[PDB]
Parts: structure tokens; C-alpha cells; sequence
RNA sequence: AUAGGUUUGGUCCUAGCCUUUCUAUUAGCUCUUAGUAAGAUUACACAUGCAAGCAUCCCCGUUCCAGUGAGUUCACCCUCUAAAUCACCACGAUCAAAAGGGACAAGCAUCAAGCACGCAGCAAUGCAGCUCAAAACGCUUAGCCUAGCCACACCCCCACGGGAAACAGCAGUGAUUAACCUUUAGCAAUAAACGAAAGUUUAACUAAGCUAUACUAACCCCAGGGUUGGUCAAUUUCGUGCCAGCCACCGCGGUCACACGAUUAACCCAAGUCAAUAGAAGCCGGCGUAAAGAGUGUUUUAGAUCAAAUAAAGCUAAAAAAAUAGACUACGAAAGUGGCUUUAACAUAUCUGAACACACAAUAGCUAAGACCCAAACUGGGAUUAGAUACCCCACUAUGCUUAGCAACAGUUAAAUCAACAAAACUGCUCGCCAGAACACUACGAGCCACAGCUUAAAACUCAAA
RNA sequence: AGUCGUAAAGUGUACUGGAAAGUGCACUU
């Protein structure tokens, strides 16, 4: 087999084209307001987004404008707000504006999530912090809005098997010589339904490459 | 040959098999260069007409017209088609009767 | 490198498409044979570089066109023929 | 093949070609309806319109599906082990790359050598090795092993770069070919993408359009195509007269043509028919006379069971080459060896196996020198009928001389021995050879020659014989 | 084709300038 080495040189010069010409957010989430669209790809964004684009702020949009670009401080979303009435909020720890920004309104930030009242062990990375969703929290209103009384989340700890399974699980105990009048059931207690909206882990997102 | 030796040999192989006049195709077309007749082998005797044409594949082939009486000229279009006609030798195309210029025999 | 000066040139009558009329000779890189059509005179314009000469030739393989195959795509070039050894 | 026709004055054998059967494409002529299946000749060029979105922004997808068959042992199995899915804490399962081992098309030896193709050592370096007539190396051909798989995605194998401006996605078009489907609808089903989801998108797909290409079922009325000398089912009357014309093979036509043209009738198949083309379809048969087996011995990786010679020295009798013995049949591998003496000396405890290894042997034809008694083609001379004798006689060359060169082996006679003719048939085992005439014909050319002569060929092509 | 006329011996090879075939060398019955 000839080898191919016009494969290899393209493959090489390619990967050093992308590791020298990697987009920086203030490119990559800039979108201009009038026609709600990505100026760097030229792709509009979806409809359902467009009142918020308008009316809301990223989080270093408001981050640029703290001390020490608001470490310490408590930021909500507006969906959280609407959707949850239990406090939601990350309390940043770490925050790396995007410095070429003209305004510093880009960059990455971590924290501790506190979702539905209830805060997690670790800090992490924010996901959507591109988004125009962010509030601050006042620090005179924090007490009032921290504040959070666990109720009581008892749910249900076992379901019963589908009809055909029951009856085959209860099948195969009595040709096994059991006589157990027990019902079958299935254990769920273990299987936390996770909201759909909960924040994922922003370090094992990707990112959009540079064209 | 023993059994060694058609072990040794392996399967009969056939020769591939000769193309003939149409290079393995039904029927050829045709440019006709020249009308004229030819005389049989002789256990028989006639006039047989023929017509030199050159086909799609650039060859030139003389090629036999059946049927009493054919219009065929210079630089008409016809289709031909396989088949030795037996009392010429060396004609081995045949002329397809009503198709492109070449019509078909006149009733009677 | 010198620049290629130019040469005009006419062909006689083509002598048919398998016969060539003239080898265009570029000193000792090589020739190009041209077959016009039956009864066609061609005008060409050959450019060598100006401290060397082109030559017109008749033919030193004048029945070279045959050896070819058929024209690829629509590609002007026609498909290469290993010629037979010697 | 359950075979058939065709070589001859006739019989038998051998052998080619063709017929009968089943498919596919195309063409002629002819075609009513319904359901289903399948559907450019071209890796040639393409106008136009569509074929990828989704989603509260991030991401994800557009790397799939769909297409083609240009190139061509990347596909399969085992080992190891990424990415992906689910466990989602991984234990690990599933799926499957890269890498290591194995396997994996056809023709041509008129492709026989390849030319670094190997090993050992931590390395330095050392050894000289590796593949191959059991087919290496090379050229040509082709998508394949089809629940599908492989390869490609305009070209430069690749695609940074360049040529250059791309339907081998759907519909459609130009050119080309014997080959020729709508520039329909919908995401209602399934599949894919995205979304938490209601859902959205999709020329995948689904449902339609066209086409006797095929299958199935019809049809009250409505059938065509071919054939009719034999192979092979089936002709009346005229017309024509070796002309016109016809045939798959053999063949018919010259005044009574079942073979051509028309007409009548019959036969076969039938919404078809059947002209051409291409496939399906074939070596366990033979080698004295038909195509095919001897010059001798040795060896050779394997396979099988069948474990009076010759050379040297001397010597000679009758008239250099050897009468009698020899009515002998020995020696030697063969060719060959038969005067006497002496000296060396006559391989091998199974068989088959060489173009290519070593020894011999014979047969042509030329080349160098050498001898020359005798004979002697050619070449001269003499004698002879009434085209003498072609033929007798003389002389003398090449040459005759001498060097050096260019079916096997072992067992059987039991069986119907037994196409014939030879030479009574047989088995087993191995090697070589054979798949019409055709060891045909032919000089495109090549060499020598140097304008006009000589030497040197296969294949096509044709035929139904030989 | 008639329309036309008539009833010792061999095989090879070489040379042949008195070649309707001859001679030379080797073979066969
Ligand atoms: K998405
Ligand atoms: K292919
Ligand atoms: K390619
Ligand atoms: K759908
Ligand atoms: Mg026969
Ligand atoms: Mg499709
Ligand atoms: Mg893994
Ligand atoms: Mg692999
Ligand atoms: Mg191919
Ligand atoms: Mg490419
Ligand atoms: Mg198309
Ligand atoms: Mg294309
Ligand atoms: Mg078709
Ligand atoms: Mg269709
Ligand atoms: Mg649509
Ligand atoms: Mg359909
Ligand atoms: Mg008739
Ligand atoms: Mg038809
Ligand atoms: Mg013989
Ligand atoms: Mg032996
Ligand atoms: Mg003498
Ligand atoms: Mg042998
Ligand atoms: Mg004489
Ligand atoms: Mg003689």
C-alpha cells in the first residue's frame, strides 16, 4: 500500500489551524439585537428566546460591574424564578472574564449550586452563563431570599411491576415451589427524578469551533 | 491423467468465447457507404444484394438485405442484426426490414 | 529564465486525422505532431524561450495519433496506450 | 441429455458444427382490464427546483440515510484494546476502531528468477541470510463470499495545496448506445435528527404516475405472431423458372416447386409471438494406425507398495583388418564388441520420478588447418547413332579419412477376449502428452542485402467438415 | 466444360552445362 502522506501533512496543518485560531467567547456569544442573530455563524436564534435576548443580561454582564467581578456574591436566572418558588442561585467562587470583551461581558465562572433549596458539596462550572437569563441578588436581600424551609419529600418508595411482568415474576415463584402471597414491586427510591432543567455539568460540554 | 496430474492441472478451462460480427450485441446501427450484389458459392446462383455500412463501433461490414427489393442509398441509417447468410461467404450481418431508413418488403 | 518568445506558424492541408502534417520540435524536450482535419489549415503560435529555437519538422512518427484510447470526461485528453516494446 | 441431424458408392469408428429445453436484453409485427414486482447503455456533461434541522441562546445533528461499481484480497476468525450505549459510582456487559496472528478472485511461465526481500543481541554490533517451478516477482481482467458487505464521493491514489467550478441524492435534461419511467403528493405509517415534552424536519420512506420486462387473476363481445422438405407438429391452387428469392444444419429454385411470392388450409404458442445477441448447459475421456508415449545410464524434493564389455602396452598368420570356430547368441546402459599375450577392469539388496544436473551416443549442415594409396558427384578429353551410350575409356576435383570446433514398474490369464486393421486381451501404480480442418495459409514487418533479390511467421479469417 | 482431342526395382540426400532425367554416397525388399 502506497502511503499516504498528503493525508498526514493535512491532518497536521488542519489540527495546528484550529489550535491557533480559536474562537473567544466575546466572538463566539456575541448576537446582535435587532435581528437576534449570531453574527459570527449568521444563525438566528430560536424564537422562544427572543423577549429574554431583549430584556435579560448575561452573568458577566452584571459580573463586570462587582468588585473582584462579584466572588461571593449570589446570581439567579429568571427561568428559575418563574418556573421554581423554592431559591435557586449559584454563589460564585471563580470567575475568568474573557479580557479581549470591550465591556468584559464574557468569560467562564464557578460556584456552588443551591437548586430548589438545596445546596450541592462542590463547586463547579456554570453552564449558560452566555445566556440572557442572569439576576443579581441584593446583598440587603439575601437573608430574605436564601431563606428556605425543608419540607418534608416523602414520594413513593415502590411501584408495582407491569401487569405481564407481575404476572410472569409470580409465575416463575410458584413453579419454584413458593407459595409467597406477596406482591411484587419495584424499588424507585433510588431512582431520583432529576428536573429537566437542573444544571449539567459544564465541563463535559463542548464548544463550537472556529469557521 | 492420473489423479495427481489433474490435481496438478486443476479444472478444465474454457477459452473465453469468440465475439462475433456484432461484437456480442443484439443489433448494431449503421451508416450505408454503398449498394451493390454479390454472386453465391456455387451450388447455387443469383444476384444477392448487399450493402457495405459502417458501424457505431467504426468498423466497416458488408451486410446482406433480405426481402425482394430494398431502397437503400448512400448515407441512409439502418439497424443490422446477426446471422450468417449461408451461400455468401464472409457476410455474417443481416439488415433489420423496418427500421430507421430501411422499410419494410412492399406487399406483392 | 529567459521569456518565451513567440513563432508563428502554418500547417499545410490536413492529411487526414491519422497522419500527421508537422512536428512542432521544442529543441531537445520534445515534439508535438498535430493532425488537422481533411483540407484544414491551421494557424498556431509557438513560444520558446529566446535563447533557444523552434523547429518544424514533417514527421518523424507521422502515424503516432492512432495509439491512443478514447477522450476521458470532457477532458480534451484521450486515455494513454503503453505502445508495444521493442 | 432418454437424445437427434449432418462426412461415404456403402459399413463401422472418431471428431467438429447445429437442433430440441430454460432465462435475460434489444429489434420487427401485434396488444384489452386489474393487482404486484422490477426498471438510463455510459465513474460522459448538466439548465432548473428541492433532498437538514432542532432548540429559551449553550450544545447536538448535517460523519447518518440516499447513490455508484471507477479502483480493488482493507470485508471473515482469534488476540489485544480505544471511541460509543447502559450500568451512568465502576465491577463489567453490548458494540466496534487502530494494532499483532491466520484465511481470502480469475487468466498468462511467450512474466523464472525477486534484489534486501532475513535472523541474533539491552545496545554497540555480528551472522548472510529471506521468497520461489508445491509458481515467488510481474502483466492483464473483475466489485464481492448478497438478511448484506467492500470501495468511491469531479480530477491530481491522498487533498495542506492545485486543476477547476462538480446530481455516481430525488425529479428532469443534453450527448451517446441496440438499450430511453413523473422536473407527483405527504410526513398519515416506520426509520433518522433535535427537544423535558406537546411536537418540528426529512426527495429516507409511504402512497400515487409511466413501461407487455416478469408474475398472478380475469375478460359478455374482441387475436396476434411464427411455422408447414427432414431433424420437427402442420399445404391446396396458381405466379416465377438457377431469376426473383429462401434456410438454425442438411439444403430448395433449370415448366408437376408440399422448401421462393401470393392464396387456401393446417400446426405451435398466445396478449403475446420469436429474429438477433448473451448466458445456463461439458473433461475421472484418451495417446500403434484418427490429436496425443521410445537415444542410453546415473542422480534428484517427492510419490507408490512392487521393499566376442572397456582402456593401455607389446606381438602376429595367411592376404592396414582379422577367413575357420560362429549351426555359437555371450558381454555392454545404448550406440556397439568376435586375431594372440599381459596388466588394470565389468556401479548398485524395492520401484516411479530431469526441458532445467553429470556422463555418454548418434544424425544432419558448415568452419579451421592436415594426409591423399584408392574410389569418385562435378569438370575436361577419346570412341561411338544418324537427336550416337544418359550407360564404354582416360584424367582429376568436392567428398569418402584425420583431428580441433560450431512409455516405465509389479502382478493376471480369469472373464463377454474381441468397432475394424495391426501386435491375444488385462488390471494396479506413477510420469509426460492430447482436447476440429490447422505441424493450415499469410511477410504487417525483421536480418542479409543495397533496387530487386534471398531467409525468416503466428494469429485472425473461412468452412462443415477434416 | 464441351458445338475439346484421342487406343533388379525403389527411397532419401548432393551435384548436374550434352538433364524427356544422369551420376555419386547411404539405406529398403
Ligand atoms: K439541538
Ligand atoms: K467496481
Ligand atoms: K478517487
Ligand atoms: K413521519
Ligand atoms: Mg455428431
Ligand atoms: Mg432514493
Ligand atoms: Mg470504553
Ligand atoms: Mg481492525
Ligand atoms: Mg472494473
Ligand atoms: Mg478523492
Ligand atoms: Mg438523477
Ligand atoms: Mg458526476
Ligand atoms: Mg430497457
Ligand atoms: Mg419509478
Ligand atoms: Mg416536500
Ligand atoms: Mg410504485
Ligand atoms: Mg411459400
Ligand atoms: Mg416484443
Ligand atoms: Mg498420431
Ligand atoms: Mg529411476
Ligand atoms: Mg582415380
Ligand atoms: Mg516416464
Ligand atoms: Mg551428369
Ligand atoms: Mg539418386
Amino acid at each position: 500500500v502506497r502511503p499516504r502522506l498528503i493525508a498526514e501533512l493535512a491532518r497536521r496543518v488542519r489540527a495546528l489551524r484550529e489550535q491557533l485560531n480559536r474562537p473567544r467567547d466575546s466572538q463566539l456569544y456575541a448576537v446582535d439585537y435587532e435581528t437576534l442573530t449570531r453574527p459570527f455563524s449568521g444563525r438566528r436564534l430560536p424564537v422562544r428566546a427572543w423577549a429574554d435576548v431583549r430584556r435579560e443580561s448575561r452573568l458577566l454582564q452584571l459580573l463586570g460591574r462587582l468588585p473582584l467581578f462579584g466572588l461571593g456574591r449570589l446570581v439567579t436566572r429568571k427561568s428559575w424564578l418563574w418556573q421554581h418558588d423554592e431559591p435557586c442561585y449559584w454563589r460564585l467562587t471563580r470567575v475568568r472574564p474573557d479580557y479581549t470583551a470591550q465591556n468584559l461581558d464574557h468569560g467562564k465562572a464557578w460556584g456552588i449550586l443551591t437548586f430548589k433549596g438545596k445546596t450541592e458539596s462542590e463547586a463547579r462550572e456554570i453552564e449558560h452563563v452566555m445566556y440572557h437569563d442572569w439576576r443579581l441578588v441584593p446583598k440587603h436581600e439575601e437573608e430574605a431570599f436564601t431563606a428556605f424551609t425543608p419540607a418534608p419529600e416523602d414520594s413513593l418508595a415502590s411501584v408495582p411491576y407491569p401487569p405481564l411482568l407481575r404476572a410472569m415474576i409470580i409465575a416463575e415463584r410458584q413453579k419454584n415451589g413458593d407459595t409467597s402471597t406477596e406482591e411484587p414491586m419495584l424499588n424507585v427510591q433510588r431512582i431520583r427524578m432529576e428536573p429537566w432543567d437542573y444544571p449539567a455539568k459544564q465541563e463535559d460540554k463542548g464548544r463550537a469551533k472556529g469557521t | 491423467a492420473t489423479l495427481n496430474q489433474m490435481h496438478r492441472l486443476g479444472p478444465p478451462k474454457r477459452p473465453p468465447r469468440k465475439l462475433g460480427p456484432t461484437e456480442g450485441r443484439p443489433q448494431l446501427k449503421g451508416v450505408v457507404l454503398c449498394t451493390f450484389t454479390r454472386k453465391p458459392k456455387k451450388p447455387n446462383s443469383a444476384n444477392r444484394k448487399c450493402c457495405r455500412v459502417r458501424l457505431s463501433t467504426g468498423r466497416e461490414a458488408v451486410c446482406f438485405i433480405p426481402g425482394e427489393g430494398h431502397t437503400l442509398q448512400e448515407h441512409q441509417i439502418v439497424l443490422v442484426e446477426g446471422g450468417r447468410t449461408q451461400d455468401l461467404p464472409g457476410v455474417k450481418l443481416t439488415v433489420v426490414r423496418g427500421k430507421y431508413d430501411c422499410g419494410h418488403v412492399q406487399k406483392k | 529564465f529567459p521569456p518565451l518568445v513567440a513563432e508563428d506558424i502554418m500547417l499545410k492541408e490536413g492529411l487526414g486525422a491519422s497522419e500527421a502534417v508537422a512536428d512542432i520540435k521544442f529543441s531537445s524536450a520534445g515534439w508535438v505532431s498535430v493532425t488537422p482535419n481533411f483540407k484544414d489549415r491551421l494557424h498556431l503560435r509557438g513560444y520558446t524561450p529566446e535563447g533557444t529555437v523552434l523547429t518544424v519538422r514533417p514527421p518523424l512518427l507521422p502515424y503516432i495519433v492512432n495509439i491512443k484510447g478514447q477522450r476521458i470526461k470532457k477532458s480534451v485528453a484521450y486515455k494513454t496506450k503503453k505502445p508495444p516494446s521493442l
